[PDB]
């Protein structure tokens, strides 16, 4: 079987935005949009191979 | 900033 | 926001430099002589190398 060498995982985490435009018949000044976003540093792993 | 292949270029 | 990520650049720059040369340098004594004769005023090359 291959080797599992390790993992990392990572939150996308999922920001709120307000619309400071003024009210429109798309959106009310005030409404609730998002952006997303997610990283970081894992250590992943350390290994030495035989072959 | 060492001696690289190629001769200086900056 | 997210933060950025790092780029390649220092470890590939790293790669591209040449080793040093191993010189073998030595220590040695080079005695010579030299005879002549030549006149006042003169400007005489009496050693070369």
């Amino acid at each position: 079987r291959p080797e599992y060498l390790g993992s990392g995982s990572f939150d996308i985490n999922i920001n709120p935005v307000l619309q400071n435009s003024a009210t429109t018949d798309a959106s009310p000044q005030g409404n609730l949009a998002a952006y997303g976003v997610s990283g970081g540093v894992n250590r992943g792993f350390s290994h030495s191979f035989v072959e | 900033a060492r001696s690289m292949r190629g001769g200086i270029r900056l | 926001f997210g933060r950025k990520v790092p780029s390649n650049a220092k470890s590939q720059h790293n790669f591209s430099v040449i080793p040093s040369a191993n010189i073998q340098r030595s220590v040695f004594n080079r005695s010579s002589g030299y005879k002549t004769t030549f006149d006042a005023g003169y400007l005489i090359p009496v050693f070369l190398d």
